[PDB]
């Protein structure tokens, strides 16, 4: 049996800790809901 | 159980210990998270249990108690915040400008972070702290490297 636990709010964090980049990717979805790159 | 607004974790006590499976939002009495993360079982809030109301594995969504009520999308320009839920560690926010997912059905976007798979389901907040979609389905790419796709339902 799952079960859920509070985490916290949803809310912006002013000054919070830039990262990650942003790829542009060619992609599929399947049926069963999987991404895949597309080449 | 608890019906508050806000970032919730799943857990489950079937394998060893207490495990994190997960992440969801709570949002005008609906429980939204990635269908990944429950395979559309019920769930527990203390004492109530929420039973799945909508679904869908090729979106990789499922809402509970109602129908999906996330509408607010990422506008293509700016940065956003994934509010990460990791398993065993506190709710942090991580700033990125995202990326872009082609598809032959149009574009969405997406975040590359990487992340421990308990942390699926994770919102991903706009500067208004509204929720533009979900954390935790998407694709590895050349360097090893995960991109989610930033999922987000329709609202009925
Ligand atoms: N254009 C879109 O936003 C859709 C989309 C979904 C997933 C994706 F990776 C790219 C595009 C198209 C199909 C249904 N509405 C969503
Ligand atoms: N299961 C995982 O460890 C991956 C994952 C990471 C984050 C996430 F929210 C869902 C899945 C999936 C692809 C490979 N390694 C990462």
């Amino acid at each position: 049996d799952m079960y859920i636990e509070r985490a916290g709010d949803i809310t912006w964090e002013k000054d919070a800790e830039v990262t990650g980049n942003s790829p542009r990717l060619d992609v599929a979805l399947d049926e069963s809901g999987d991404f895949s790159l597309v080449e | 159980g608890e019906t508050t607004d806000g970032v919730y974790r799943v857990m489950t006590r079937r394998l060893l210990g207490s495990t994190q499976v997960g992440v969801g939002v709570m949002q005008e009495g609906v429980f939204h998270t990635m269908w990944h993360v429950t395979k559309g079982a019920a769930l527990r809030s203390g004492e109530g249990r929420l039973d799945p109301y909508w679904g869908d594995v090729k979106q990789d969504l499922v809402s509970y108690c109602g129908p999906w009520k996330l509408d607010a999308a990422w506008d293509g320009l700016s940065e956003v915040q994934l509010l990460a839920v990791p398993p065993g560690e506190r709710a942090k926010n991580i700033q990125t400008l995202p990326g872009i997912f082609k598809t032959k059905d149009g574009d969405i976007g997406a975040v590359a972070l990487d992340y421990p798979a308990g942390t699926s389901g994770s919102p991903i907040l706009d500067k208004c702290g509204r929720v533009i979609g979900l954390y935790g389905n998407g694709v590895v790419i050349k360097n090893g490297s995960y991109v989610s796709a930033i999922t987000q339902g329709k609202r009925e």
